[PDB]
DNA sequence: ATCACAATCCCGGTGCCGAGGCCGCTCAATTGGTCGTAGACAGCTCTAGCACCGCTTAAACGCACGTACGGATTCCGTACGTGCGTTTAAGCGGTGCTAGAGCTGTCTACGACCAATTGAGCGGCCTCGGCACCGGGATTGTGAT
DNA sequence: ATCACAATCCCGGTGCCGAGGCCGCTCAATTGGTCGTAGACAGCTCTAGCACCGCTTAAACGCACGTACGGATTCCGTACGTGCGTTTAAGCGGTGCTAGAGCTGTCTACGACCAATTGAGCGGCCTCGGCACCGGGATTGTGAT
């Protein structure tokens, strides 16, 4: 049987940051893994169409940011843009 | 003096506007409304003429679609008059 | 002779995997090329949305006097938050149940 | 700076739209309710259309920007290029 | 002998089932229904156990969702009893 | 050859689903109407799920076939792998 | 020295362009590879659906006593055919209008 | 200005087959061009996901046929499958 | 109000299944050098978007009259809710069979790649003819007699 | 029934602009040869899906009683429909200005590619502990007095 990949080790690391004394069941972990895969394809699909509309062959951080503004509502989109911009700036500096 | 009974002219108007395809909102006040709304997103925007027309064709189609769902809600309550609670029920069931 | 490897996730200050997200972007037939900043931005957004749900779900578990988050807690977190309820509007959470809601005209007089 | 243009959507215009929808009788409170619903619909489409315009580094909203914005909201429009 | 008034037990049942998450259709007759329907598309089909369970979770969620829209239609007609015309109105507005 | 399994969706089962939906009072004609609606929903999902199964040259309907069929009908399901 | 060219559309007995459809499949980032039979099948399906709409729209134009098909005729063709109405259920036809339909309870007694 | 492509020359040839004495306005031709592009991306998108689900790197006639069965209702799907199968068979023979 | 009562919440003690923690290994992420090209940039053209002026009626607005529709009330009988005894059958645990899905190695059919060439498709003009506009003529359905 | 009347369909003449046909050209589809590799295929393994049996109560079903909700009727008064006079502003045609979008050529930063290397993540076990079950006490809201 081939190896199966998932986001469970990363979801658990985020959970320990926000709630250090709280666990999660295996069924709820399955919910979170499907949520991450769902949001990933939504963003990547919209970013793919944006590059196609503008006759570009590269998906950049500009296409990801526009796709986030199209897909997320209101205050969720504003904070997500701030988190993405901060991470790219820190990655660029070193 | 001749007078039509209430509802006779309204049924005539339904038969007038359902066989025709022209836009029913005046073009210049719709264009002013679009430009007013767009000011809150980006200042000094320009619009292609066909972009405003596409917005008007979509908006009239949405409103006509909502009024037929609204009319079914009023008839369900044994009424022939559409009311704001009919619009609110239709938008709730649609998920808007 | 070469420098010791240090992960792209740690370079960006993230918990979600930047290198894995970059691989999934390339093999998903989304575009011919994928820029360097794109998986960093996407991993940061996915991590942010995960932390928002887990914060509200952990609060629902504490309100139910439980240690462990279960799918009921995720459903209560999503449906009680207006923006998350809009984002996951066409999503069914298995074993999630519904919000308690009785129409006021059905109550006893 | 434009203001109060929602009243340009007149009562006879709303009535004509209701007639095409098959409506025979209209209460007097319908007209303010319809103006609110139209404003909500227009704000949602125009926000996404301007987002496509800003991504292209343009200053002019095109018909294709509107067509893409309507399509992603699940209301596909034929007749303007998409 | 003690008797609750009509509607008292029904309101108790609403509070019971809205606070819990278990499936409300018995598992074995649902499985027979799925296998019956699938015979018209391909003979001698097999089903994974989790495939039938995913179908049941989706079906119960769809029906619960339809019943809340149905309840709003009945209340709109100044009724507390849901009727087949309430279901038909909700499905028409939804576009089903 | 199975037959008449729709009557296994009993009247107490339909009532329990209505209670979770917040319904207080139920007319007697609801139960046959609900069985028809469920059969239509199930036929549409299962037809697409078997189509995914036949394309894979498989003889067993998997949970992933059901998840893909629900997703393409706009009814995304979390908890079974997608 | 080489044989004279003869189009893939004429090989398949089609009016829609097989070679153009193959190019659009290749540059659309749909997959890494595109088989030879795939644009033939796609062009045949698109040609079939076009012929069904134009047949019903031409009949609507003749019923309106008109020579030329206009967008009103396309809307009448689509909305009066159950399968086409299901296919294009979320589509707005510009300058198409609506079907004539008055609810029976609104008629005079 | 760069050249613009459309399906109008092919739509006109189909129209002359089914209605030899019937024309079409420029606005209605714009409708038909948007309809063909809409159905194209619907079929090609579903065919792309089908190949991804089954871990294949090639879109073949089999993926197009399955995508047609998923996307078209009832009798439209049955006749479209017959038209596609017949065209591939005649293409294969010569 | 008041009392009896049925349903539910809460507290506490055990058992147990499930989650968290740990190991090793192998697959995939990282590093470094190389090259190739996609995209940024400075400039130019020229297209169409914006702002303004002057009419010309089409459309909107306010108002009076009165029709008929929505809402409130009453009454009743029809349909459902509640509760109980009895029967049906679902859920569970174990046990064979075996159908079929995943995995391995190999070879071939098929699809990418590339260079010329020609023929198919698009942009630009020209002109028939289908459609639109106006002006009666005859119905055709509405409303009071 | 019947007569007056307002709106609408229909027929005809005719001008107009929109669609169809035709021509230059240039770009992309086709043909031919070469090679890389994705996938079909024959076979093996092993695992979970199906069929059967035997209990064990949980749930479903039919039935009786009685409550209260839905529907039918009546009345009224309130709010819209219809029509008319007056005012306003939308639509149209022309005319400047100029902002900006598309195109051209060049160059440079960025992204693919490929070979080693090591470390991060996954599958497999082990075992604390959070949760479920069951029994008892206290509320707690319902319903008749």
């Amino acid at each position: 049987r081939s190896r199966k990949e998932s986001y469970s080790v990363y979801v658990y690391k985020v959970l320990k940051q926000v709630h250090p004394d709280t666990g999660i069941s295996s069924k709820a972990m399955g919910i979170m893994n499907s949520f991450v895969n769902d949001i990933f394809e939504r963003i990547a699909g919209e970013a793919s169409r944006l590059a196609h509309y503008n006759k570009r062959s590269t998906i950049t951080s500009r296409e990801i940011q526009t796709a986030v503004r199209l897909l997320l509502p209101g205050e969720l989109a504003k904070h997500a843009v701030s988190e993405g911009t901060k991470a790219v700036t820190k990655y660029t500096s070193a | 003096p001749h007078r039509y009974r209430p509802g006779t002219v309204a049924l005539r108007e339904i038969r007038r506007y359902q066989k025709s395809t022209e836009l029913l909102i005046r073009k210049l006040p719709f264009q002013r409304l679009v430009r007013e709304i767009a000011q809150d997103f980006k200042t000094d925007l320009r619009f292609q003429s066909s972009a405003v027309m596409a917005l008007q064709e979509a908006c009239e189609a949405y409103l006509v679609g909502l009024f037929e769902d609204t009319n079914l809600c009023a008839i369900h309550a044994k009424r022939v008059t559409i009311m704001p609670k009919d619009i609110q029920l239709a938008r709730r069931i649609r998920g808007e | 002779a070469r420098a010791k490897a240090k992960s792209r996730s740690s370079r960006a200050g993230l918990q979600f995997p930047v290198g894995r997200v970059h691989r999934l972007l390339r093999k998903g037939n989304y575009s011919e090329r994928v820029g360097a900043g794109a998986p960093v931005y996407l991993a940061a957004v996915l991590e942010y949305l995960t932390a928002e749900i887990l914060e509200l779900a952990g609060n629902a578990a504490r309100d139910n006097k439980k240690t462990r988050i279960i799918p009921r807690h995720l459903q209560l977190a999503i449906r009680n938050d207006e923006e998350l309820n809009k984002l996951l509007g066409r999503v069914t959470i298995a074993q999630g149940g519904v919000l308690p809601n009785i129409q006021a005209v059905l109550l006893p007089k | 700076v434009l203001r109060d243009n929602i009243q340009g959507i007149t009562k006879p215009a709303i009535r004509r739209l209701a007639r095409r929808g098959g409506v025979k009788r209209i209460s007097g409170l319908i007209y303010e309710e319809t103006r609110g619903v139209l404003k909500v619909f227009l704000e949602n489409v125009i926000r996404d259309a301007v987002t496509y315009t800003e991504h292209a580094k343009r200053k002019t909203v095109t018909a294709m920007d509107v067509v893409y914005a309507l399509k992603r909201q699940g209301r596909t429009l034929y007749g303007f290029g998409g």
